[PDB]
């Protein structure tokens, strides 16, 4: 393909320097006649045929630099046809001194009547889901793959779109705030171990807003602090580009670090105890219950036995809640959800 | 004449574009005019004022070729400055529902190769277009002053420069 | 198709062999380049060759001018002399014309000849590129020492640089001998006037050696923060979601305009240099013809001021101005091969790859890193054929890294490697897709058989998954196509490794990203149904324990070692505070383990 956009590069451009010579003879020849029979000077001549020459050797760059800047200018159309996006309209509705300084104070999630999609063509991936959860509540959220788990963690931030229903938390709806606010204030983690190149120090404070000792004890409650102190560069050692300094599961517990940081009083988390091992996800969930003790924490559960210990089990299946009790409440009982969740493990 | 071009005249806005303009065209202006006092001084069969003329037409053209190179290398600049910090501040602020269906190589593509494409093989070669069509139409229209016969003639060499241009450009495409 | 097939002397691995060849009488940077000029000199002066006869049949011009406007100022009874032969103006014109017409298509030639000299040069150092990458060891690549973004930028963009330096290099060596002829025809023109000339011709070597060592310079820090610039970007908006969910994205966009910021600087000093280079490269021609009509009437005898040696010496002025307007995008070119080459040779010295049972490793000693501590102390594994084997451990704990020794991609300290090396069917803990096809995904280049093809899609359950995509079994998936769900992935790459007929099936956590009923559909249709009935060896590390009673062989590791190998009654029978541990963390501990 290359050979043959340089075989018609060089096929253009031999014709039209041959229509570049016979611009010079002819050029030549009727100056020469009008100087044979007729006056016009000499020097006139000698400027008609050096510009006759001149534009032999100048018209293949006329074509080629016209070719090459239509080529090169289809780059800014194509950056110009990716810069004509859309937006997601980060202000709110809601004015920005009707929020207080300490906006999530407790816990006041209160679900009413949501509902949400994913996209504008797609079905409603939640059905009409109603729960309200006191500020101490240590709650979970179990259910099959695909039922929404992930989706109502995202359906927390504004990720998809909320088309019905009220979300609100403290007194204040959710779709009235500001984004900044709302995901500052507000501490997902995901399934999946995202982690950024440069170092730990860059990595959980990316803005240089926090001292060491609250970075070590957050690295002292994501079950870590012995490799850290064990590799040598001492919160200074670098972690490559995607993480590929370390383990699946070292990722994982980076990702729940940099969780760690940011102390609000709700942590919704999704699986972050999935692809880590069974011992120091037990022992880290003793660790996050006597840490987070006043806050709310919310989990979607991997394994059904730590959310066996939870305040409240709200068992998701295609939309809609199925289950919302306690779990031993919901265990006791007949023969459910949440009862053969717990059955088919052991 | 394509909307990018339109982008491009609008990121580079109007003031360098007037002095992008206007230094190319008294640029190939005074070099029409430096060979035809050469072409006045060729017939002398009065002394000294057309070696001071030309002393001083070609430093009008010195200075004309200065203002000339730092305009097409400000507009480079300038263009290379302000189609970043827009495409960074409307990707910044995308939904995700964007990302999850455009392919994520293509954004980096876009990011790689066509930005570098815009801050260096664009202006250079916006410089070599507009000097060579700008040396081409001079060469034209002092071809065009010298005789009329060649303006008779000027008609099937371009005609023909159009159809084998078009019957090209089909197959370049 | 009908653009066709190509010709067999421009293929690669005919081209790449005579460069193999170049490789050979070589026993760096420097023997990249005489493997390149051993490799493709030939073509290469061919276009210089065709350079040479082009524009040395391009001095007619000027020629023709000196003889047609002197003639516009101004036995043997029927013949002519060749005197007055050449100095007819309707012969002149002729004779212009002829030569003008071969001089062009001489240019079209040594245009074309370079071009291809340069195509069969991106070809030949493309699969040389990737025959670096076939042998290439993670360990230079997973701390640190390039990205994967930076491997694929070689091939973007440095591959190209140097196939544009490969275009553009007979101009570089076709320029002097142009320079040199003309200023002798300039010097048989009008003589010792056009001496005063070949001063301001012969300045250019500060232009060429000062601006160009400070392009040099501005170059590779437009390169540096350019990479910089690049791997922040990708790394960027591969996380946009946790990047928009914390609500971190102004600062990492503060970083990449800090970024862009110092490339910016950098472009402005690539940009102030350029210019100036534009500016002395266009500025000395229009000098040259002041200070020659300045030593014409003055400071010389005005010998002959001819309408003829003035437009004579200003169409050679042209034509010796307008090969010289190139020479910035020449060093420009010059300068992006040079690190074209440097970075080339940086990437190509990097570092490599080196009873009743399939795998012995004994007595082994493994490191992650070239020249650090090991990793993996110890090792006595035992990897029996046709059953199933554990690895249980904690995180961090050698768990990954035994398979990726047991593969060789970990560099060997110590110890012995005794196999049956077969092909090992392998799916990692991060998941890996083509930008092909989903039934291409799974097949994986094996003969397509829809029985075992529908035993391993329903085998792992991926039929609803496959009712819910949109060209349903053909839809392309991955980087290009449509993204999937993170549990989707999981699935497909274990049921890559279900097609193998491979003996040594590796699993490293296929249990992540799933529930229990998709886990137990695995278990149960899936591993221990297809796999016992082949009686493939499969080794698979998880922390689902649940799954530990149907396994032939327990390996535990702790701290980068094995503690103890062997089955569930041997650990039942020495290691029992690892065992009781275990039946403390199952929660069985009304039953036993068996
Ligand atoms: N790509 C890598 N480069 C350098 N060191 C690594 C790499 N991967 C792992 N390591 C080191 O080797 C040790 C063992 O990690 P390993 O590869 O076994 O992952 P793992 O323990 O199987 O992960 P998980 O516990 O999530 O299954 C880790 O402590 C880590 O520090
Ligand atoms: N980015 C997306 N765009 C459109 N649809 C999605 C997307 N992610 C998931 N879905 C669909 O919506 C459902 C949401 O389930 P999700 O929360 O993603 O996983 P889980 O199975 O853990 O509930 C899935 O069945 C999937 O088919
Ligand atoms: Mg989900
Ligand atoms: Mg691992």
């Amino acid at each position: 393909a290359s050979l043959f956009l340089t075989a018609a590069n060089r096929w253009l451009e031999v014709r039209m320097e041959y229509i570049g010579a016979c611009v010079v003879l002819i050029a030549a020849v009727t100056s020469i006649s009008n100087s044979l029979h007729r006056e016009l000077s000499a020097g006139l001549v000698g400027l008609g045929l050096t510009y006759a020459l001149m534009v032999s050797n100048y018209l293949n760059w006329m074509v080629r630099n016209l070719a090459d800047m239509e080529l090169q200018l289809g780059a800014v159309k194509r950056i110009h046809g990716l810069l004509k996006t859309e937006a997601e309209s980060y202000e709110g509705l809601l004015a920005p001194s009707l929020i207080p300084k300490n906006w999530p104070d407790q816990g006041k999630i209160q679900i009413q009547n949501l509902s949400v999609r994913y996209d504008s063509s797609l079905k409603p991936v939640l059905k009409h889901v109603n729960a309200l959860i006191a500020p101490g509540q240590k709650i979970g959220i179990c259910g099959r793959t695909g039922s929404g788990k992930s989706s109502f963690s995202l359906a927390f931030f504004r990720m998809v779109d909320t088309f019905e229903g009220h979300i609100i938390i403290d007194g204040i709806d959710i779709a009235k705030l500001p984004l900044h606010t709302l995901r500052s204030r507000l501490s997902i983690i995901l399934q999946d171990p995202v982690l950024f190149s440069g170092t730990i120090r860059f990595n959980l404070d990316p803005e240089r807003k926090c001292s060491d000792s609250t970075l070590w004890e957050a690295l002292e409650i994501a079950q870590l602090k012995l490799v850290v102190k064990a590799l040598p560069g001492g919160l200074d050692a670098i972690i490559t580009e995607g993480g590929e300094n370390f383990s699946q599961g070292q990722r994982q517990l980076f990702c729940l670090a940099r969780a760690f940081v940011r102390k609000t009083s709700i942590f919704i988390m999704d699986e972050a105890t999935a692809s880590i091992d069974m011992a120091t996800e037990n022992i880290l969930q003793k660790v996050v219950m006597t840490a987070f003790a006043d806050r709310t924490v919310v989990t979607i559960a991997h394994r059904v036995h730590t959310i066996l210990s939870a305040d409240l089990v709200i068992v998701l299946k295609r939309g809609a809640i199925l289950e919302f009790d306690k779990p031993e409440k919901l265990l006791s009982r007949k023969d459910s959800v949440f009862a053969s969740f717990v059955r088919a493990d052991k | 004449p394509w909307r990018a071009c339109a982008k491009y005249l609008s990121s580079a806005g109007i003031l360098l574009l007037s002095l992008l303009v206007f230094s190319q065209l008294l640029k190939h202006m005074v070099l029409v005019a430096i060979d035809y006092w050469l072409a006045k001084w060729t017939d002398s069969a009065d002394q000294t004022v057309y070696a001071m003329v030309f002393t001083v037409l070609c430093s009008l053209g010195i200075v004309l070729c200065l203002v000339t190179s730092v305009t097409v290398e400000w507009t480079g600049l300038k263009v290379a400055k302000r189609l970043h910090r827009s495409l960074l501040n409307r990707i910044i602020l995308a939904p995700m529902r964007f990302f999850e269906t455009t392919p994520l190589g293509s954004i980096l593509n876009r990011f790689s190769s066509d930005c570098n494409t815009i801050d260096q093989h664009i202006p250079s070669t916006l410089e070599c277009l507009s000097r060579s069509t700008l040396l081409c139409v001079s060469a034209l229209a002092v071809i065009s002053y010298v005789t009329p016969v060649f303006l008779v003639a000027l008609l099937p060499l371009a005609i023909v420069c159009y159809f084998i241009q078009k019957y090209f450009r089909v197959a370049s495409r | 198709r009908a653009i066709g097939k190509l010709p067999i002397a421009m293929r690669a691995l005919t081209n790449y062999q005579r460069l193999c060849e170049a490789f050979d009488a070589q026993v760096g940077a420097r023997a990249i380049w005489q493997a390149l000029s051993h490799a493709f000199g030939r073509r290469l002066v061919l276009s210089s060759t065709f350079r040479i006869l082009a524009d040395l049949l391009g001095f007619a011009g000027p020629l023709c001018i000196f003889g047609i406007v002197d003639h516009l100022g101004k036995l043997g009874v029927y013949f002519v002399s060749s005197q007055e032969f050449l100095a007819n103006a309707y012969v002149l014109a002729v004779l212009l014309f002829l030569a003008l017409l071969l001089q062009r298509t001489f240019l079209q030639a040594s245009y074309y000849v370079a071009i291809e000299t340069g195509i069969n040069l991106r070809g030949a150092i493309q699969t040389k590129i990737y025959n670096k990458i076939m042998h290439l060891s993670t360990s230079n690549l997973s701390m640190g020492e390039m990205t994967a973004g930076q491997i694929c930028n070689l091939v973007a963009i440095d591959t190209n640089q140097l196939m544009w330096f490969f275009f553009l290099c007979p101009n570089l060596w076709a320029m002097p001998v142009q320079i040199i002829v003309g200023v002798i025809l300039l010097y048989y023109i009008l003589g010792v006037s056009a001496l005063i000339g070949a001063a301001v011709i012969i300045l250019l070597a500060p232009v060429q050696y000062f601006v160009a060592t400070k392009l040099s310079q501005a170059q590779r820090s437009t390169l540096e923060y350019s990479n910089e610039r690049l791997k922040q970007t990708n790394e960027m908006l591969r996380g946009i979601k946790l990047l928009k969910l914390y609500a971190w994205e102004n600062i990492f966009r503060t970083r990449v305009e800090t970024t862009r910021r110092k490339e910016m600087t950098s472009l402005r000093a690539f940009a102030i240099y350029t210019s100036i280079s534009i500016f002395m490269n266009t500025a000395i021609p229009i000098a040259a013809v002041l200070i020659t009509f300045v030593g014409h009437v003055s400071f010389f005898k005005e010998a002959d001021f001819s309408p003829s040696v003035a437009f004579a010496s200003l169409s050679l002025f042209h034509i010796l101005v307008t090969p010289l307007f190139l020479l910035s995008s020449v060093v420009r070119s010059t300068v992006k091969a040079l690190v074209s080459v440097q970075k080339l040779s940086e990437f190509l010295s990097s570092a490599e790859i080196r009873d009743n049972c399939c795998v012995q490793i004994m007595g082994g000693y493994f490191t992650w890193t070239p020249d650090g501590i090991p990793t993996l102390s110890n090792i006595t594994i035992r990897i029996p054929r046709g059953q199933l084997t554990m690895i249980v451990g904690q995180v961090g704990c050698g768990k990954s890294s035994l398979l990726l020794a047991a593969l060789g991609e970990m560099q060997k300290v110590s110890g012995a490697v005794f196999w049956s090396r077969g092909p090992v069917a392998y799916a990692s803990q991060k998941p890996w897709l083509l930008n092909a096809t989903v039934e291409e995904n799974i097949i994986f280049e094996s003969p397509f058989n829809k029985q075992r093809y529908k035993m391993v899609i329903e085998a792992c359950s991926l039929q609803p998954d496959i009712d819910i995509l949109p060209h349903g079994d053909q839809t392309q998936i991955g980087e290009r196509g449509i993204n999937l769900s993170g549990g989707q992935r999981q699935r497909i790459s274990v049921a890559r490794a279900l097609y193998q007929h491979a003996n040594v099936v590796f699993l490293d956590d296929p249990f992540s990203a799933l529930d229990i009923h998709l886990s137990d559909h695995l278990m149960q249709a899936g591993i221990l149904e297809l796999l016992r009935d082949d009686k493939r060896t499969v080794v698979l590390v998880t922390h689902k324990l649940q799954y530990l009673p149907h396994a032939d062989w327990i390996i535990a590791m702790k701290d980068g070692t094995i503690q103890r190998e062997g089955t569930l009654k041997d650990f039942q029978r020495s290691e029992c505070q690892l065992f009781e541990h275990w039946k403390t963390l199952m929660n069985r501990q009304d039953q036993e383990l068996e």
